[PDB]
């Protein structure tokens, strides 16, 4: 199961960053687009709870 | 007290080896510096061509 | 260095020793041409092997025998190897026994202070016997006084002890490369 | 308190009966010459290996020094590249603003 | 003395493999270095073209 | 509970240290040593003399190459810190919450415990006799001591419990009148009670380690049944002694001569543990001696006296260490499992029913 | 040279992780292909495979843990922490598998101390590569809980024993003699009295040697020996000169050896790590700045979220 | 000095060597009459051989022991040598343990500074124990401080090291030639 988790997380890293351009991120700051993808579900869940 | 036919008096092999390999490594390092003659000449000529 | 108290095989071994130590010291003292080093380095070359030649000794016996028929400013190693071989075999210029220096400094310090003033040491080694140059005398005084520039006297006993220790250390280093050579078939 | 070491009956070693008990004086002279230079064939192997190992370790130190130097100069070069790219960005902004100086 | 020889030989082998590691790392760093000079030169060309 | 443990010296912070503090060279000739040990065992298995064979088989398998300091550190890391410092590692790895440390004084037991606690940010709970002696005189008092130490350990993750000199709690009453308080051997009962209760959850970042300077005095069966894994810190080998000597010399910054007999001093120190080795080194090199070091070179005879004066471990203690480790770790069980012949059958065992 | 090397090294670590996963799967692929028959896959081969996988996973753990600790991207850092814990678990599993398969020498020793010397030599790796360093993220993660715990512990230490430092196991030296102060005084007194008696005997012997040498000199002088003194100092200086020439040549030789030691390689140079300009300390300031940058970057990422 | 754990022949050889060194020490203070020295020189002849009796121990036992039935200001070497040989064989008055002196000096330096004030040492030696003469106190201070006039605190560790070196050198001088020591028939 550890090997399977490693494969899954490697695929995650690939699909998330291997096609991402790091030329403009000299200092290695957090990516705002990945932040948005991580953040949208929180608001979705809050709205779902209220409704 | 056994120090002159198979115990002690064999300084030469590897002390005359000390000096002979001093000769050999001097030759080899001079040859390395001569090879670096061409290496650094190519680098310098490229820089001048670059410059 | 050379020990003439051996059999035929060990005698040949020590002959080739003297030869090879000449070769190695010469190699360390060579500038351009293999097998030839300046006669001036001859005292230095063979002190590298364990000889204590007087400068007059080097001028009078070491050089004339090693030189060729015509006056030349260089020595062939092929020639100094036989001469230095005989020299080391006979131990003509090996560093004499250290109480020699002990008595030398005792005689120099005529006043029996337990030490010799730097000025007195300078006078003794510049006007008595073979004359040190300025560099030789200054370095002598420095090492004898333990690198104390402010000392007005030289601790001759301390210098003698340190000189004996350094002589033994370098002679051991030289004999590291004294011994082996096997009869080559 | 000091536990004084006992005055035990000293060794008086009954000299082991090894192979060292079966030769005469001439056989000595021979075994002398048979172990007298070589055992420091081996000690000289030790000395030459010491020379070699010291040379090896100092050259490894040199290689690590070169690695660190190249790392540091790569860092300085990257800093220069970043600062000069910032200069390029500011120049681009300044020209897009010079679309204002030309307007004026 | 035999044990001394064995120990020193072991140390020599270890530091020889250390030669190998250090030299390969140095070569990698030098290749990165050259790539970075090329990067700076290309960036200079691009910036000059933009200025033009 | 944590404040009370601190007041009683139970709960504390150990000195910042790393497991690498265990100075011991990697087992460069480990496979060769194992091959030679197997060959020696095979040779001893073929003897014709019954008494000689019995005597050869009776002694602990000293032929086994003692674990290197690097191997000790690797095992400590994998089996504790991963369970200790990483909660996911603890959850998904071997669920062993107790370990037994064997080794001589200064061999690295206390040092390794402190290194684990510091490097994992684990607060330590030293319930060892050296830490609790003269403080507790009631069995109920010891019960409360153990309960509070374990509670603090579990609560303040990471937390570890340390019992140095483990041989004094799980001792045998059949022995003579022991100097250590039998009330201290009394901690064995609460330890078994807590272990059978399983207070340390698999995800809990807590482990109890019994470090003993006298594992032979420890119980082989009890150490088998109490601690999941056993870590043994053997005395420095030739290479380990060289590493320790060089490390201490560089720590004291004493210049090293070119032709200095470092290996010679290592051999003269052969059999000296790390702690005694460093004590002898410091005694040879004092503050004024350190000052004179620039004046006086290091001499081999400088350790002839100090080495004979610093505590030294007997080869009998070496063999006892090896025997107890081999037994407790189950090594002897594995050895015996393969040498049992299957010729004997299940025949008559009924006639002698009277 | 910090961030780009970090990213490339993480990419290489991921590639090695794929390589190890493929090396694990390949035995599975062969088994699926050819377990219509039965593999004579001996425990020796299985143990060798598991030892190789265990060393590879130790390396993968080390690299991934370092990347998680240093790489300044927090979005990267969280997943890197997760996968590093996964690598921890897989490495321990490989260790257990190596223990299981440790059937070398036809014996089933399932110990946790595998001797990987031969495998490391075959794979061309350092003996030090077998060393497993403890994580710093163990202290790092949830440090606020750990920070509070250690702060409370230090407060307890200060309030109880007035010292928050770790306690020291007392090395009670066995060389402490139980003697009185007067006992020590009189022991030193005996030492000094013996020394002074030795000195008095030596002084008497030296004095007697003085009279004996004076008498011998007087007898020699009466013997009509004309001892020249001029050449005494001259020969003294000459012998001093020969010795000094020897010493100067020896010092030249030893300095030549020292220079070979430095340049040609005969000597290491012990650099002062405490020096800020020392490569280590400069690059240490490097990590200090870069780790404060990492802290501020995680702060910025959280604020952006 | 003497090795009491040797064979019969080695024991006899070392006994004769001790007798020779006893005669040497006794002649060290034999001033006017040969074979007898002032009983006050008895402690110093005693210490020459590596035995360090205190003044009280000397006056109580060594003086009367080698003194005739009627106490005498001078003690004949005839009686001196047997007791000296016995003491050398038994290591009766041999210098105390270096560790014992280290512990004693640690006690004197109650604060563990690594050094002991010379004033405090003078007070201890002249007012406690067998009170030294001022000369004895000054000699001890000089040897402990390395003849440092500015010295006020004695670093007992290196003082003991210096005492060990001096005593070892003296004992080696007394015991030298034993390997080349030949016993007459």
């Amino acid at each position: 199961p550890i090997v399977l988790k490693l494969q899954e997380q490697i695929e995650k890293h690939s699909g998330e960053w291997s096609k991402r351009d790091e030329t403009n991120n000299f200092e290695q700051k957090h990516e705002t687009e990945l932040a948005k993808m991580l953040i949208k579900p929180v608001v979705e869940e809050q709205i779902k709870q209220q409704v | 007290a056994r120090i002159k036919d198979e115990q002690k008096v064999v300084t030469f092999n590897k002390k005359k080896l000390i000096t002979y390999w001093r000769k050999i490594m001097r030759i080899a390092k001079t040859e390395q510096l001569k090879n670096e003659i061409d290496i650094y000449s190519q680098n310098n000529q490229r820089e001048l061509d670059s410059k | 260095m050379y020990d003439p108290n051996t059999s035929q095989t060990e005698k040949q071994k020590q002959e080739e020793f003297l030869k090879l130590k000449i070769q190695e010291a010469f190699n360390l003292f060579v500038k351009d041409k293999k097998g030839i080093v300046d006669k001036r380095e001859i005292p230095y070359i063979m002190r590298y092997l364990g000889q204590f030649p007087s400068e007059a000794q080097v001028r009078d016996a070491i050089l004339p025998e090693i030189e060729e028929d015509e006056p030349s400013e260089f020595i062939k190693y092929s020639k100094f190897e036989p001469y230095m071989l005989k020299v080391l075999k006979e131990r003509e210029y090996e560093p004499d026994d250290p109480e020699a220096l002990l008595a030398a400094f005792k005689l120099l310090d005529q006043e029996g202070k337990g030490y010799i003033e730097i000025d007195m040491m300078k006078t003794f080694l510049e006007k008595q016997g073979i004359e040190f140059r300025e560099q030789e005398t200054k370095s002598f005084i420095e090492f004898a006084t333990n690198k104390d520039p402010n000392a007005t006297v030289i601790y001759y006993e301390d210098y003698i002890s340190r000189l004996q220790a350094f002589t033994d250390k370098h002679i051991e280093s030289v004999m590291k490369g004294y011994n082996n050579f096997q009869v080559k078939k | 308190m000091p536990p004084k070491k006992a005055k035990g009956k000293k060794k008086k070693e009954e000299e082991p009966d090894d192979e060292y008990k079966s030769m005469t004086g001439a056989d000595l002279t021979q075994t002398l010459e048979k172990l007298k230079e070589r055992v420091n064939e081996m000690r000289t192997n030790r000395n030459y290996i010491q020379m070699d190992r010291d040379m090896v370790e100092n050259f490894y130190h040199n290689t690590l020094k070169e690695i660190s130097e190249v790392k540091t100069k790569i860092s300085n070069k990257e800093t220069e590249a970043e600062e000069k790219e910032s200069k390029h960005r500011i120049d681009v902004k300044v020209f897009l603003q010079k679309v204002k100086h030309l307007e004026y | 003395e035999k044990k001394l020889l064995a120990f020193y030989q072991q140390e020599r082998q270890k530091i020889n493999y250390n030669w190998i590691i250090a030299k390969k790392e140095l070569e990698d760093k030098k290749s990165e270095l050259i790539n970075k000079e090329r990067e700076i030169q290309d960036l200079q060309e691009n910036h000059f073209m933009t200025l033009n | 509970i944590l404040a009370g443990l601190v007041e009683k010296r139970v709960a504390k912070k150990l000195i910042p240290a790393s497991l690498m503090d265990l100075k011991g060279e990697q087992n460069v000739l480990g496979k060769i040593q194992e091959i030679q040990a197997d060959e020696n065992l095979k040779k001893t298995e073929a003897l014709t003399d019954a008494k000689l064979k019995k005597a050869q088989l009776e002694e602990p398998s000293t032929k086994m190459p003692d674990p290197s300091i690097a191997q000790i550190r690797q095992i400590i890391a994998e089996y504790i810190a991963f369970p200790l410092g990483s909660k996911y590692a603890k959850e998904k790895l071997d669920k062993m919450n107790y370990f037994f440390f064997m080794g001589p004084r200064g061999s690295g037991k206390t040092l390794a415990v402190r290194a684990l606690a510091h490097e994992c940010n684990a607060i330590v709970l030293d319930i060892s006799p050296s830490n609790i002696d003269g403080q507790y005189t009631d069995k109920k008092q010891i019960d409360g001591m153990i309960n509070s130490a374990f509670k603090v350990a579990k609560e303040f993750q990471p937390a570890i419990i340390y019992c140095e000199d483990f041989e004094y709690i799980f001792g045998q009453a059949k022995k003579k009148k022991s100097q250590v308080n039998p009330l201290f051997a009394k901690m064995k009962k609460p330890l078994m009670d807590f272990k059978k209760g399983k207070f340390f959850e698999p995800e809990d970042r807590v482990v109890f380690i019994g470090s003993t300077n006298r594992p032979w005095d420890c119980s082989q069966k009890e150490i088998k049944s109490f601690f999941d894994k056993k870590i043994y810190f053997p005395f420095p080998n030739y290479g380990t002694r060289m590493l320790l000597f060089k490390t201490f010399l560089e720590q004291k910054k004493v210049p090293l001569p070119d032709n200095f007999p470092i290996n010679t001093i290592a051999h003269i120190t052969e059999g000296w543990s790390a702690g005694s080795f460093k004590m002898a080194i410091d005694r040879v090199f004092t503050e004024r001696r350190l000052q004179k070091i620039n004046e006086e070179q290091i001499k081999l005879s400088e350790f002839i006296g100090p080495l004979s004066n610093v505590p030294f471990t007997s080869k009998e203690e070496f063999k006892e260490f090896k025997k107890f480790n081999q037994v407790v770790t189950g090594l002897q069980a594995n050895y015996e499992a393969k040498k049992a012949p299957a010729d004997d059958q299940k025949g008559d065992k009924n006639k002698k029913k009277k | 040279m910090s961030n780009m090397m970090y990213n490339m090294k993480w990419q290489e670590a991921i590639n090695d992780l794929m390589e190890q996963v493929t090396l694990e799967y390949l035995p599975l692929e062969q088994n699926e292909q050819q377990l219509g028959m039965k593999y004579k896959r001996d425990s020796s081969e299985w143990f060798h495979f598991w030892a190789t996988l265990y060393i590879k996973y130790i390396d993968i753990y080390k690299k991934l843990e370092d990347c998680y600790d240093q790489l300044v991207h927090p979005q990267k850092r969280v997943l890197l922490k997760e996968m590093l814990e996964n690598v921890i678990v897989r490495l321990c599993e490989t260790k257990s598998q190596v223990v299981k398969y440790n059937t070398q020498y036809d014996a089933t020793y399932k110990s946790d101390y595998p001797n990987l010397d031969e495998l490391v030599m075959d794979l061309k790796l350092t003996p030090d590569c077998l060393d497993i360093p403890i994580p710093r993220y163990f202290r790092e993660e949830d440090k606020k809980r750990l920070d509070e715990r250690n702060q409370i512990l230090d407060a307890l230490l200060l309030e109880y024993t007035d010292t928050k430092e770790p306690q020291e196991e007392q090395y009670e030296d066995q060389n402490t003699l139980q003697a009185d102060m007067d006992t020590a005084i009189r022991i030193i007194q005996r030492y000094e009295r013996g020394r002074q008696g030795i000195e008095r005997a030596n002084l008497a012997k030296i004095l007697k040697k003085e009279e004996e040498k004076k008498l011998e000199r007087q007898k020699k002088l009466a013997e009509g020996t004309e001892i020249g003194e001029e050449t005494e100092k001259d020969d003294a200086a000459l012998v001093i000169k020969k010795y000094w020439r020897g010493y100067k040549s020896r010092k030249l030789v030893q300095d030549i050896r020292e220079e070979e030691l430095l340049f040609l390689g005969m000597k290491k140079v012990v650099e002062d790590p405490t020096l800020p300009e020392s490569q280590y300390k400069q690059a240490q300031n490097k990590r200090q700045k870069m780790k404060y940058i990492q802290e501020e970057h995680e702060q910025e990422f959280n604020d952006e979220i």
